[PDB]
């Protein structure tokens, strides 16, 4: 028996999110999943100007939004592209507590 | 602070620390008193979920059922509140408390 993942999960907001190479949710939910299976997600969309945020638990075996979870087992969130029509999309899933927090678009490098 | 208590909870989970795990479930019980009784509800729940693995791992089956009983209390005033993500989220984590509570 697997105690489940935490997770940010506030669905769908309104975000200011843009232009940065890591933003933190601001979601004030941290939900246990239902499942064990579970991975905590977040999916960053720009529609001209209006930018949201959704913060889930998903069952990683299922799509979301028709995409298929990348890296899942990752304890971090690394978003990545995917190809949508009229807006600019970017999902992430990952297995560590709260871990849809803390969404990372690019890291920072030691030089 | 509850960010650091989080990250806390999984070393001590990952290595074994039961009596870092007991004072940090302690914490968080405190905590959750005070966003429940300020009506922060959102804050509540997201301790609770702490609580509730920390709890969990220690085998602590009356902390388990207390933990249950102030869920059930913010469920009572969240079906009348309209905020579905927090509503969801209580109801989540009662399932999840009611199979150790």
């Amino acid at each position: 028996m697997k105690f489940p993942q935490l997770c940010k999960f506030c669905d769908v907001r309104f975000s200011t999110c843009d232009n940065q190479k890591s933003c933190m949710s601001n979601c004030s939910i941290t939900s246990i999943c239902e499942k064990p299976q579970e991975v905590c997600v977040a999916v960053w969309r720009k529609n001209d100007e209006n930018i949201t945020l959704e913060t889930v638990c998903h069952d990683p075996k299922l799509p979301y939004h028709d995409f298929i979870l990348e890296d899942a087992a990752s304890p971090k969130c690394i978003m990545k592209e995917k190809k949508k029509p009229g807006e600019t999309f970017f999902m992430c899933s990952c297995s560590s507590d709260e871990c849809n927090d803390n969404i990372i678009f690019s890291e920072e490098y030691n030089t | 602070g509850l960010k650091e208590l989080l990250k806390e909870l999984n070393k001590a989970i990952a290595s074994g620390d039961t009596e870092t795990v007991r004072r940090i479930l302690e914490e968080l019980l405190e905590l959750l008193k005070e966003a429940f009784e300020k009506g922060d509800y959102d804050l509540a729940i997201s301790i609770a979920s702490m609580a509730v693995k920390a709890a969990s791992y220690i085998g602590d089956t009356e902390t388990l059922k207390e933990l249950l009983e102030i869920l059930k209390k913010i469920k009572e005033k969240l079906k009348k509140e309209g905020d579905e993500a927090a509503l969801k989220a209580v109801e989540r984590n009662i399932k999840v408390v009611e199979k150790v509570a």
